[PDB]
């Protein structure tokens, strides 16, 4: 009954080994919440990710690379919720999204080599390019925008000046409203300077792209495109309300999973202690043998 | 994901098949409902001023030679080949309700713009390289303009080096704003200013007409469908030798679990000779 016990609370133990590896799993992932902890994981689900994240992982290896090469706004950026997340991810293009900074031109020739000979990866040079919103954030509110879509983001401010150069964020205004097409029809026609105020600017759910044809009688058409929900860039892990509709739901049915199993490893505990009882009534059996 | 990508593979075949007509819709690159939007809008054309022209894709083909660059120019133009045209903001409200009531899932661009034929012959890349517009062949010359205005095609040149596309950029060429180089049959690269190099991932679908018969792309492609089982079995069974290696792990660790069981079990038959021991007769009165 002792080895028989010993393989039952083995078991138990094997049993409470996995019902405590669950628990470690089911933690991290209540506290996962908020931000991802390491973005190192970001880059895994992806097999075009895979060689950005080796090479990152080399970048993060030489010192001398460190401060001289940063890490893509995938990894270093994150919007203050899910649904500017959806915004920024539709304006940076995919390439830049995953592209390594590099903070200077020598830093380009001294480390662009080596990693463009080992890792298929995309570079992006910092340039002295002036970031100056083109007009101040009081007036785009009067036009009904919250502000740059530059305002609702975080990260390294190297990578964000990087981002304001190649997708231009500082001059796009964000609306989380649907702006009505009288303001839509004043945004789009042009000054009596001939010029459009905003090239691009986001309202509601889309993105309205304001060209103004280099040829001809310089006429100015909108295109309009539908902003696509995004887990990249994203600050606010799928919002709160569907973090909670996938997360949660798929997560607390693995933790009923996880109370069952700790209960039925509770249960063996109880039997074992119904052994043990059992064992210390008959090791009182053997006592009263012995005396006699 | 290997089975997705032999499906894809096949449903494109038949797609090139439907390029007349058939089964599975050739539109389809487009949206699933791509043909019940164009019914629905030939049938209400007289309520619009002017019908809503698309989606650009179909109107544009690939000119005899540029085969090769389908991929990397269908890349450039993607946010164009998707869109559709509309004269007036009126026809552009017609045209949502009618995206609505055809049950569209596909995000469609709708561009407002007054059709015209202009002369862009001063805005042309100049070089030796051959640039998108003379890659492509345009249903009407007004639609070829549209293409100039969206995506400035005139100034996008085709260079089959990396290295050439990136030395002729950074030389400054007159109305050149970008060089497009191949990589391989699934990525190519996008050179801006000569300094910027982006590594572009091909969409798998085709949204651009090419003039070679759907034969020849379908059953190439069906050599290439057995050239992507091999892609299935290379990709799952280099998983399954990476599973073979570490379930001989797992078989390693089982034996020395074998041999850890005998041990316990020698150890379990050693205590029961050591009770066995303690339960014996003892001679010992005699001796007393």
């Amino acid at each position: 009954e002792i080895r028989d016990l010993i393989s039952e609370i083995d078991a138990k133990a094997n049993a409470i080994n996995h019902e405590m590896r669950s628990i470690q799993r089911q933690a991290e992932s209540k506290t996962k919440s908020l931000t991802t902890t390491d973005k190192i994981g970001i880059l895994n689900q992806d097999q075009d990710l895979k060689e950005v994240r080796d090479a990152v992982l080399m970048v993060r290896e030489h010192p001398e690379m460190k401060d001289k090469i940063l890490e893509p706004p995938i990894m270093t950026v994150s919007a203050i919720n899910a649904q500017f997340a959806a915004y920024l991810a539709q304006c940076v293009d995919y390439n830049t999204s995953k592209a390594l900074t590099v903070v200077d031109s020598d830093s380009y020739k001294l480390f662009a080599n080596p990693i463009l000979d080992k890792f298929k990866v995309n570079l992006r040079e910092l340039s002295s390019a002036d970031t100056t919103p083109p007009v101040p954030a009081e007036t785009v509110r009067d036009l009904g925008f919250e502000g740059y879509l530059s305002d609702f983001i975080t990260g390294d401010k190297r990578v964000m000046k990087m981002l304001c150069q190649t997708s231009k964020i500082h001059t796009i205004p964000v609306s989380r409203r649907e702006l009505t097409p009288a303001q839509i029809k004043k945004l789009i026609t042009p000054r009596p300077n001939g010029k459009i105020l905003f090239k691009r600017i986001i309202h509601g759910n889309r993105l309205v792209d304001i060209k103004q044809s280099a040829y001809g009688s310089k006429q100015v058409f909108p295109t309009d495109v539908s902003i696509k929900q995004t887990n990249f860039y994203q600050g606010s892990i799928m919002s709160n309300e569907q973090k909670i509709r996938i997360e949660n739901e798929i997560i607390n049915l693995k933790n009923e999973y996880n109370d069952r199993k700790s209960t039925l490893d509770a249960l063996s505990n109880q039997k074992s202690g119904y052994r043990h009882e059992l064992s210390e009534l008959a090791s009182k059996n053997d006592d009263i043998n012995r005396e006699a | 994901e290997l089975r997705t990508i032999s499906r894809s593979i096949q449903n494109k075949k038949v797609e090139l098949q439907n390029i007349a007509k058939g089964n599975d819709t050739f539109l389809m690159n487009f949206d699933r409902n791509m043909d019940r939007l164009l019914r629905t809008i030939e049938q209400r054309k007289n309520e619009f001023e002017t019908p809503a022209i698309g989606p650009l894709g179909s109107l544009v083909t690939i000119r005899k030679g540029f085969e090769k660059w389908t991929r990397s120019i269908q890349r450039a133009i993607s946010s164009s080949l998707n869109a559709f045209v509309v004269s007036n903001p009126k026809d552009n409200r017609l045209f949502r309700d009618i995206m609505r009531s055809c049950g569209i899932r596909s995000n469609i661009p709708i561009v407002t713009y007054c059709l015209s034929q202009f002369d862009y012959s001063k805005g042309r890349a100049h070089g030796n390289y051959p640039t998108i517009v003379d890659a492509l062949e345009f249903s009407k010359p007004e639609i070829e303009c549209l293409f100039v205005d969206l995506s400035r095609i005139e100034r996008i040149v085709l260079i089959e080096d990396k290295n050439e596309a990136r030395n002729f950029l950074q030389r400054n060429p007159v109305n050149v704003n970008m060089a497009l180089s191949l990589r391989d049959r699934r990525s190519g690269f996008q050179l801006s200013g000569g300094y910027r190099l982006d590594t572009v991932t091909y969409q798998d679908k085709i949204r651009l007409k090419v003039n070679s018969s759907s034969d020849n792309g379908t059953q190439y492609l069906k050599d290439l469908i057995e050239q992507e089982t091999k892609e299935l079995q290379n990709i799952r069974d280099r998983y399954e030798e990476k599973l073979s290696e570490v379930r001989s792990r797992l078989k390693e660790i089982d034996g020395r679990l074998k041999s850890t069981k005998n041990e316990m079990r020698k150890t379990n038959f050693r205590m029961t000779e050591l009770k066995m021991n303690v339960g014996k007769v003892v001679d010992t009165g005699i001796l007393n």
